[PDB]
DNA sequence: ATCAAGCCTTCCTTCAGGTGTTGCTCCAGAAAGGGTG
DNA sequence: CACCCTTTCATTATTATTATTATTATTTTTTTTTTT
């Protein structure tokens, strides 16, 4: 069962990489000591082997977001579109391992090795969405698989290594959007402004003073408390790419692959890789080839017409009971 | 087919889903884009469409093309839904014949049959008008294709019915009689054109109601054309010039506009040379004759001249200077290259309607291009996925052969793709068609495979249409020869190439063996509204309708399945090259094979 | 509510790009060295995959403001219009700390990563404003979330998925916008124009005498700074129309009406900057929401629900839920 | 009704070395205890 | 009882960076339709 959901971000992609990445004034990333240099947080980036240019594999840079945020992203889909209103209206409710097993998949409920017996385990990834997401206690197998997005690029071009050299991306792919916090008892400055203020005057004035003083105690420092001006870079994907995106089920059944297409249908009003204030991670559905034969439109999934009906009998049976038995005992 | 619409079981089973869907989002009040090959029956479809929407009590409107509208009518005589609510045929005044200038014409030209068939009410002769005449429940007297009949080479233009004609003629007392033949019926057909003069004369202020609750447009691809159409006024000189005789101002304005390969293209009033005041005398000298003495057919004259010249008058329209194909005529022209108010008040008036053609996505589902065509709201506008069936392409034959020289429009392009022209020919069974995209290189192509093919060549030019190297074709497929065809214009869209002596058995079907793409059809499209769109969008909409272009081409081999043998030739060398913007036309060749 | 917005600056828009960028006299972006070079500086620039002939795919620089930018913008319009007028008509009044929170996000920086309460966050996000704008130093995820603003453009045609087709520009979109800064006192010119300055003539003619050997400084380095600095800045071409994405992830009514209240005091506000040169000025033509045009030109003329479910939510607008967002847990 | 049916040199010169602030912040730990319903 | 909360331990000790490089400029000539 594989699903290929070509995607394309209307807005930019910022997946956070770890590192205290460093950037001069202008576009050069990480420079030697002794220059103004500027925090940064680049990206999600992996050195790919891509046959580009010649016969030979070369490690070359690809921006992408990890799979685990999109598994998460397409568990909590599932769970705020179709796991909250069914379950919602039958009027069930979940406890802390329960929750703790549909949201996080975590072993928090009982955090020890639970033994399952082989009829729970059969039933439970038969079950839907236990299926797709085991874990937490009971270690369960996910029957869903989560490919990373990787976009229609050179550097991914042998991921993508059949049907995917038309509209393909080349050259560069991200780009430092600056961002600057400043100091707001800066940007005052009429006796309207200050009425609000508890203390007014003399509170603002005595937020000035504090700021000089923290002014001068760093720049005698240079030769902990900081104040609201923070001036830094992060790196994001460009927006309007598109993304492939490769969900495989290992033996689903029918109400399976019903509820990943549910999320497919309902996963418009949602975003990736975080950078919510931003509003990145903005994006819309361009295709979804369900073992290959496209099935998507513009406004959801049309055919799969027995996934629908059975996991519209699976969301009808839907229960927290299930929850609460694939949690606690 | 549980839970059937109206009509269904006579469509075909690959288009079963695509109707579900565009009667949900029909009903829904959408208007739905929807694709369809062409021999997969969407005629059936339509039938089934406008049923399933009539007997909910809706008034539906089916606008087609004219050849389109017997089949439509056909497949929808029989179902017992439309039968109930009725279904009526809308036509305008160039539907029907003038009895006495075709009698003055019968008599004059000693034709027998034409001269006893207006003597008697000019009842309907031809199989289509009475089987018509029977659905509708109004006899169609005097209509055109029975005078055709008696006699094909009547002077059309000349006996086409006039809105100067007196009233007491039955043919334009039939055709006032018959503008409320949308209050009797359910569904009402017609035209394209008949849709968009109606929406014109919602726009002004009958023909159809006021507000359509279900419209299904068939041969969607054309109906944005129609309207380019109505709302263009042509005054032609000439015939003007010679209705006078039987003034000088207008002499001065045909000088005048010789002072302005581009002839004051999509200018609406940067070039004034004396346009205006010479306009303003045209219009004050043809207004203010004499309607006592003229002639009832040269009033006609004088008042579409008159309308050209105040459509020119308001300002708000283009203008564009043309020539025609026999002579050097000066031809001035008032078009409009924004149609949104226009499609806009069409819209408006239709509660749901349905896209249908065979072209109308760019890419996948893409109607973008086609919304922004016809003027749709987006908030209305559904793009339904469309259907391209296996043995569209199945039996189709592709070559690698190919002409290596790019037609520049040079000699030795055309000494080139001759030779391979020659080769197809020479390895065709039947008959060929390459598909030319100019008069020059047509010309180019005519003058080296003339000789060399002998009778076999059949050329299309201003002297030679398409409809007339259309029954040749077949008279050469008829006479056992194979016939090669130089062809262009109507020759890439709309023509229908399948054998119709062979109806139950499409596998020996040999009208078609050879198609031969000369070129990429780059650039064929000059209209006002579509030159506006290039200059809003850039070369996306240039290669976007060429790429349209290009399939409507390429779909003159495959009308029907169960053929075999089918041979595709492309010869333009841009093909077989790396260029990067000619990459649209490598997907569509790439759904064929070895 | 996936708000959309239609605003067309009437002046042009200049949100400064960061970096160093010079520019010839001619009007060559980044010159190489040797030539004489004044510095500019850019609008803001972000690359984007755009349609460049037909499959061609490309990264193309499309002139925007940031998202962070105009959601500064949008938070700054309800603070100033909706909120603390309706804050300072009754006795409520802010700390500082907790004004720094209202508009900055956050009292201070070097946050508690202590988290902060579940009665606390449901708290926070029902609120009118802090659910918008979750800031605070136990970081909240505010469920308002701002686009950049998007020229219609052909090369946003990814971006804008359809009904943009129309109205849309093209080609290139800015402008190069020079500046002088041309020192007053050599356009001093009589005993009249210099009775103000203390001194008149003495004082005036140092000054003078202080630039030229600034001027003899500057050509022996060639071969303290003036007040002549003659450069260059890039702008936005004015009468763009450019659209603006709204989003809110499960709103309350009071939230999005909060929204639409500013946006009802959108006008008469400056989008990126340029303030001495009026640069940002803008006309609102549309509002969609849920794709539904709610805009006429007397205001917005629809969305009543959320309207009258923010008016509650303003009398019932206190500091309380202010100050204790702003109350950081180590402190 | 036609000729003469434009000639020459002008074809730039200074000033404009932009400078200030931003140069990051959190947390990613599970015990074991005591006061609760 | 299950749960929910508050505070103990360690002492590490330099810290390379991806030096990749970053904002465009291409076609081209039909002749339809069947409305007032």
């Amino acid at each position: 069962m594989q699903i290929e959901v070509t995607v394309r971000n209307i807005t930019p992609i910022f997946s956070a990489a770890p590192g205290s990445n460093y950037i001069t004034i202008d576009g050069t990333i990480n420079p030697p000591p002794g220059v103004s240099r500027f925090p940064l947080v680049r990206t999600r980036m992996m050195y790919v082997a891509a046959d580009v240019g010649d016969g030979v594999i070369k490690s070359v840079p690809l921006q992408i977001v990890p799979g685990n945020t999109m598994r998460s992203l397409l568990r909590r889909t599932m769970l705020k579109h179709v796991i909250e209103p069914a379950l919602v209206e039958k009027g069930n409710k979940l406890s802390i391992g329960a929750y703790a097993t549909a949201y996080s998949g975590n072993a928090t409920g009982n955090p020890d090795g639970v033994p399952s017996s082989f009829d729970e385990i059969a039933t439970m990834r038969a079950h839907p969405f236990i299926g797709l997401f085991g874990g937490g206690p009971r270690m369960l197998e996910g029957r869903l698989m989560v490919d990373s997005l990787y976009p229609i690029h050179t550097n991914a071009e042998r991921i993508l290594g059949a049907g995917y050299e038309n509209e393909m991306m080349s050259g560069p792919i991200t780009q430092v959007v600056w961002a600057r916090r400043m100091d707001p008892i800066l940007n005052l400055g009429s006796s309207e402004d200050v009425e609000v203020i508890n203390g007014g005057a003399v509170a603002a004035n005595g937020w000035i003073q504090d700021l000089l003083a923290n002014s001068k105690a760093a720049a005698s420092k240079k030769k902990n408390g900081r104040g609201l001006k923070a001036f830094n870079a992060h790196e994001v994907v460009i927006p309007g790419l598109k993304w492939v995106w490769r969900i495989s089920l290992d033996r689903p059944t029918d109400a399976q692959v019903g509820l990943v297409l549910l999320a497919l249908n309902k996963m418009t009003n949602e975003r990736i890789a975080g950078g919510h204030s931003k509003d990145y991670g903005r994006f819309v559905i361009d295709g979804v080839s369900l073992n290959g034969e496209q099935v998507w439109s513009q406004s959801g999934i049309t055919g799969g017409e027995q996934y629908f009906d059975a996991v519209a009998e699976a969301i009808d049976g839907l229960s927290s009971k299930e929850f609460e038995q694939f949690a606690q005992s | 087919p549980a839970d059937a619409l109206p009509g269904e079981g006579a469509v075909r089973e690959v288009l079963r889903p695509l109707l579900k869907q565009a009667a949900e989002k029909t009903a829904a009040g959408k208007i739905v884009f929807a694709e369809a090959a062409t021999g997969t029956g969407k005629g059936r479809m339509i039938a089934s469409l406008a049923a399933a929407a009539a007997i909910k009590g809706d008034t539906v409107v089916v606008s087609a093309p004219l050849a389109v509208t017997w089949q439509l009518v056909n497949d929808m005589k029989d179902i017992p839904e439309v039968r109930r609510v009725g279904l009526t045929l809308s036509l305008g005044r160039p539907n029907f014949i003038s009895p006495q200038r075709t009698l003055e014409w019968a008599i004059d030209n000693e034709r027998a049959d034409l001269a006893a068939w207006i003597e008697g009410g000019g009842k309907p002769l031809s199989l289509r008008s009475m089987e018509t005449s029977k659905v509708i429940s109004h006899e169609l007297c005097w209509l055109l294709e029975d005078a055709l009949l008696l006699a094909e080479d009547l002077p059309a233009d000349s006996l086409l019915l006039t809105s100067e004609d007196p009233a007491d003629c039955p043919a334009q007392q039939l055709y006032v009689a018959m503008r409320s033949n949308y209050t009797e019926a359910g569904i009402i057909l017609c035209s394209h054109f008949m849709l968009a003069a109606h929406t014109r004369m919602m726009q002004m202020r009958l023909s159809l109601p006021h507000f359509i609750d279900t419209l299904i447009v068939d041969e969607a691809h054309l109906l944005e054309q129609a309207f380019a159409s109505v709302y263009t006024h042509t005054l032609r000189l000439r015939p003007l010039m010679r209705t006078i005789e039987g003034l000088d101002a207008l002499k001065e304005l045909f000088t005048q506009m010789q002072v302005a390969t581009n002839t004051s293209l999509n200018v609406p009033l940067s070039d004034v040379p004396e346009l205006i005041p010479a306009l303003k005398d045209t219009v004050k000298t043809l207004g203010a004759l004499p309607t006592k003495g003229m002639s009832r057919d040269a009033r006609s004259v004088i008042r579409i001249a008159t309308r050209a010249a105040n459509d020119a008058l308001s300002g708000h329209s283009r203008l564009r200077i043309e020539v025609t194909p026999v002579h050097s005529y000066p031809m001035l022209l008032s078009g409009r290259s924004n149609l949104q108010r226009a499609l806009l008040g069409l819209w408006n008036a239709t509660g749901g309607a349905t896209l249908v053609s065979a072209t109308l996505f760019t890419t996948g589902d893409n109607g973008s291009l086609t919304r922004w065509k016809l003027e749709v709201p987006t908030e209305r506008a559904a793009f339904l996925p469309p259907v391209h069936p296996a043995w569209t392409t199945a039996p189709v034959l592709l070559h690698k052969e190919f002409c290596a020289h790019e037609p520049d429009d040079s000699p030795e392009w055309a000494t080139e793709c001759a030779q391979t022209i020659q080769g197809v020919a020479s390895t065709a069974q039947g008959g060929t068609l390459v598909l030319c995209t100019s008069y020059q290189n047509t010309e180019l192509l005519a003058g080296r495979l003339g000789a060399a093919l002998g009778d076999r060549l059949i050329v299309q030019s201003k002297t030679s249409s398409a409809a007339t190297c259309l029954a040749q074709f077949k008279a050469k497929h008829k006479a056992g020869i194979r016939p090669v065809w130089l062809g262009l214009g109507a020759a890439w869209t709309g023509i229908d190439l399948s054998d119709h002596s062979l109806p139950d058995n499409p596998e020996l079907d040999r009208l078609l063996s050879d198609l031969v793409i000369t070129r990429i059809p780059v650039g064929q499209n000059r209209s006002l509204t579509h030159e506006r769109r290039t200059a809003i969008g850039g070369f996306r909409i240039i290669s976007q309708e060429a790429a349209w272009h290009f399939r409507q081409g390429l779909g003159r081999l495959v009308r029907r399945p169960g053929v075999t043998h089918k041979n595709l030739w492309v010869l333009d060398a841009r093909i077989y090259g790396g260029a990067a913007w000619v990459a649209p036309f490598r997907q569509i060749l790439d759904r064929y094979k070895k």
